[PDB]
């Protein structure tokens, strides 16, 4: 792993180092206004001050998909958020801190209505369409979320009936019939005015929920306060490279909390263009869409690049990409490969940036202005320790497993988890080190760190024992995955613990030292499909 | 239902026949290709191509020469553990082992065995789908790489004109050379290509 | 006498800029005077693209159908595909005319700004001329090249021209003959990176034919520094901020709407607003509600048909975003000041300048007072003054003819192949006579 060397420009974050050393929250909020003026909102912050300031003529949104080809800037943003605020007052019957739930796919209205609900103090929740009615329900039971806001191909996936605290439901779009407790937007913002009179809230209140899958089955709802807003800012600084003319690109979905705050607020409280990509993935779409927007600052996922990848670098090279600038992924350790192919690709390097629902915004980030080491997120922003525990709250030396924890103090925080103080005081440890449940660990540097199935299955074929096999990565604690392997003898071997040594030497001898399985189980016969194909799925879900 | 079909092609080993969807019975009666042995032995594609042929929806198409069989097409369904088979529906058809014999390669066979498969229009009331690995292929039998391997198949296969798909699958996008390929008929409904795309992507929350 | 209103301009004070303004420090505000190479649509646009201002939107369009958007970057890229097409199936040179026959669309703009980046004078055409007027003025321009619609593809007589070789069409499907070539299908097939054409500071980039009693078109030349003035105006009249949407609503095929609708906006770095179609009083006052127009610069005979619409439409929509309009090349009516002020509670500034002299020189400022029914005081840099037949200068409150002091960055280069008719506008004595009648104040304020 070779480290990727900075590029010299105009950044925002000139001297990671110096600023480490000499950081306060003193000086990064006062590049807020409530600094000056006292008066707080994280969306004010993200939407309203770029829309009064000389940034009221810029493009803020991009939305395109495969029918629309909107644009929109800072004051038209501004307007239809406003507008959804206005309208989820009037008809939503919303209050300070009441629960506005969002049930919608990738569109302007989405981005107008969370921005709206937020603005009047209304804590904000997305949901996800692929969840089925049981989610949905259970995510609104727990809430007591008054107004959820949904499309009609989804009105059908909510029981307003079965839930007594639920008392409005909107659709977006349509022609949907309007029942008892069922309003249409599209002219509830038709006739309702722009102009919002909006409400100041305390550093200490919240402003968005955000419901996680958790392992118990049931989620919870993290409530983040408007404090957050101040890290993202920052962030949206330093990790992001937001300059004046930059196009940014957020490819996650709202209803997640990674496209809630940096594919909403993060760039817009840096007063960016903020690029959407509606409609269902295709590579030529997505190709066509850096090339002729010319996106200059990429935010995506892992996953996303590695169906870019699968599609063929040749449709890449079909479009134009060298507007590109600067890129970043979240939501997943990023990959060297998806690094270098990147790198060839757009000319351009890939920052991996770590975060979850309960840490509120961006903490431990690769920076453009340092050497970037691919294989790992990077470091803590200034202002924010971060560090590795263990079990009693100790800090330990770099390079050893570990919790990673955070100082208790930073802006970005849940300010509870939404009816349960419990898992609150679990989530944080004693000494006031939050934790956030992930493995990481530092180096002497001061950056974080948290296999082709094939090539061994080819030389497993090599033995004159087994036709065939099946290759898997079981999860490790010490070295990450463990190489596990299910082996079908052929006719005349029977299974035995001194041929199982066998196989991982030649595999040892003909292949990489991490390449030899570390377990090996054998079957009369591995699950195939009709056909004959060999999936892995269900081996690692009987795993 | 299923209709016959058949058509004829000439090289110089001869004179090979492409029978459509075929009855059971007369493909329990052939004789099978020993070189043929990609997926499986012998014995155990002989009881998948029964198995197939006796299915309502599952079909089966066979281009032989005299009473041997050299190449076959399957189109069962996607395989009830698999996730492309969660519905567990109809409409679905998993198109499954495509490839021919080694030194019948090159001779346009597979090109004509999709397309003498595919012109039918029962084919085209449920839509195709198929997903190919590179440890499913023949990595020394031919001798050339990874990209071109893909770009070959994506040649041949055109010939029934499917265009590629891209999905989330953890097992799909382990390697970019690893991908997905299938065709929608032109008589099937608009709900079941919403239905297919949700099915496509699982998470979609990532991106 | 409407007094100024208090407020951040960027013309601090007249008196003091007047006194003490050489046009070295408005050339210093330009890109060339530290790297030399000049070109009007170079630093109308492609200057900002590169600039903090790439993703501040540069052109607003809006019409019936259409209601897309356009950044600087967006346009600089399609200005140059434009000028690539042109330069590749027109073999256009520098100093050939090319004329551009086609009704307001953004494809307009992009051709007229690749016409004149690789070196072309480029001729806007209205496209209310008949089949004589666009032939006659292609004949006499000798125009290598013409841009048009099939709606109008018609109406010019390509045999009856020897020194026509292409003819480029616009939208819809058009028959690709020897002379006549789509653009559509020419347009996505090369790249959006177009070498532009570097020149000096004497020669012409624009070609704008008046219609006069005599009846022969005549063709003035402005030379690229003439845009000297016109960002230097386009930062004292107009005061376009960072945070100014502008919208023009003069034709492009004219003068004013050329260079007041694409340079003298575009080089302050300002937000174009452009309306296709008819026009409806509501469409324009929905623009304004809509699009939030800071600076509105119009013909005073659009302001006169959208005042016989009545204040009730205008009531209906919002327009405080409105805060500095302005009116072209007509003398305003004071009942027209009245009206602007309490309709849109902003006052109106009325500009005077032609075609021959390229830009505003006498004009009213937001840091100035406004007496209503004046052309106001001369831009500093440039000195106007009421001459006679002899050409001694009149004292004020007198009838004269307007002069102003020769070799002001506007100035033209000559009239196309007709230098006998060049010199007719020049008084001997460094005064060039524009035509007009008028007289000076004590103060400085210019009358008819």
């Amino acid at each position: 792993l070779k480290a990727l060397p900075a590029i010299e420009g105009d950044h925002n974050l000139k001297n990671y180092e110096e600023t480490y050393r000499h950081f306060d929250w003193a000086e990064a909020e006062k590049h807020f206004s409530w600094h000056e003026t006292g008066k707080l909102n994280a969306a004010y912050e993200a939407i309203d001050r770029h829309a009064e300031s000389f940034r009221k003529n810029k493009v803020a949104l991009y939305y395109k998909d495969a029918k629309r080809d909107e644009k929109y800037t800072f004051k038209e943003m501004k307007e239809e958020s406003n507008r959804a605020g206005n309208v989820l007052r009037r008809y939503g019957n919303v209050e300070k801190g009441d629960r506005v739930f969002i049930f919608m796919p990738r569109s302007p209205e989405l981005y107008f209505i969370m921005l709206g609900a937020i603005k009047i103090g209304a804590i904000a929740g997305p949901l996800f369409e692929a969840f089925m009615e049981g989610a949905v329900k259970d995510r609104l039971e727990n809430s007591e979320a008054k107004v959820v806001v949904t499309t009609p191909e989804l009105l059908e996936r909510i029981p307003v009936d079965k839930l007594p605290h639920l008392q409005h439901v909107f659709v977006v779009g349509g022609e949907a019939e309007s029942g008892t407790n069922i309003i249409n937007y599209d002219e509830a913002a038709k006739q309702e005015s722009t102009r919002l009179d909006i409400e100041w809230m305390d550093k200490k209140d919240g402003f968005l929920l955000h419901y996680t899958s958790g392992s118990t089955g049931t989620p919870k709802g993290v409530l983040h306060v408007h404090e957050a807003m101040i890290q993202q800012y920052q962030t949206g600084k330093w990790v992001l490279d937001l300059k004046e003319e930059d196009i940014y690109w957020c490819t996650a979905d709202p209803g997640w909390v990674t496209g809630t705050v940096y594919g909403i607020f993060a760039p817009w409280l840096n007063g960016a263009t903020n690029v959407i990509v509606g409609g269902r993935f295709s590579p030529e779409s997505w190709y066509g869409t850096i090339e002729q927007l010319g996106v200059n600052v990429w935010y995506s996922a892992p996953t996303a690049f590695r169906m870019l990848m699968g599609a063929g670098d040749e449709m890449a090279a079909k479009y134009d990409l060298t507007s590109l600038r600067h890129v970043l992924s979240v939501g997943e350790p990023l990959n060297p490969e998806v690094i270098r192919w990147g790198h060839k690709v757009f000319n351009k390097r890939i920052h991996d940036t770590w975060w979850m629902t309960e840490t509120g915004s961006q903490l431990i980030c690769n920076y453009p202005c340092m050497d970037i080491k691919p294989g790992s997120m990077g470091k803590p922003i200034p202002g924010v320790e971060a560090a590795i525990v263990d079990n009693q709250g100790n800090e330990l030396p770099p390079y050893r497993m570990g919790n990673l924890a955070i100082k208790k103090g930073w802006p970005s925080m849940m300010h509870t988890i939404w009816n349960n103080p419990e898992k609150y005081e679990s989530y944080f440890m004693p000494g006031g080190w939050y934790v956030s449940g992930d493995s990481a660990y530092m180096d002497e540097e001061g950056y974080f760190w948290f296999v082709g199935p094939f090539e061994v299955e080819s030389k497993l074929v090599e033995h004159p024992a087994i036709a065939e096999a099946g290759v898997i990565g079981k999860p490790d604690p010490v070295r990450g995955e463990i190489i596990k392997a299910f082996i079908a003898l052929r006719e005349g071997f029977e299974p035995s613990d001194k041929l199982k040594e066998e196989i991982r030497l030649f595999v040892k001898q003909g292949l990489a030292a991490h390449a030899a399985p570390r377990e090996i189980e054998f079957k009369d016969k591995l699950p195939k499909t009709r056909s004959g194909k060999i999936m892995r799925r269900v081996l690692k879900a009987w795993e | 239902h299923k209709t016959y079909h058949s058509a004829n092609i000439k090289t110089a080993t001869g004179s090979l026949l492409i029978e459509g969807p075929v009855s059971p019975e007369d493909l329990a009666g052939y004789e099978f290709h020993k070189d043929l042995t990609a997926f499986r032995p012998p014995r155990e594609q002989h009881e998948a191509l029964v198995d197939i042929a006796g299915l309502p929806e599952g079909r089966i198409i066979i281009a032989r020469d005299g009473r041997t069989i050299v190449g076959y097409v399957t189109y069962l369904y996607p395989d009830p553990l698999e996730r492309w088979s969660e519905g567990n529906m109809e409409d679905l058809i998993e198109l499954g082992a495509i490839e021919v014999a080694p030194d019948y390669r090159g001779c346009a066979v597979g090109k004509t065995l999709l397309t003498v498969s595919m012109m039918d229009e029962q084919m085209e009331n449920y839509i195709v789908m198929t997903t190919e690995y590179y440890w499913h292929w023949d990595l020394k039998g031919m001798k050339k790489d990874v990209w071109e391997y893909r770009k070959i198949m994506e040649k041949m296969m055109n010939a029934g004109g499917l265009v590629w798909f891209a999905t989330d699958e953890p097992e799909i996008s382990s390697h970019p050379a690893n991908c997905l390929m299938a065709r929608i008929g032109k008589n099937v409904s608009q709900e079941s290509i919403e239905q297919f795309d949700r099915l496509r992507f699982y998470h979609r929350y990532m991106y």
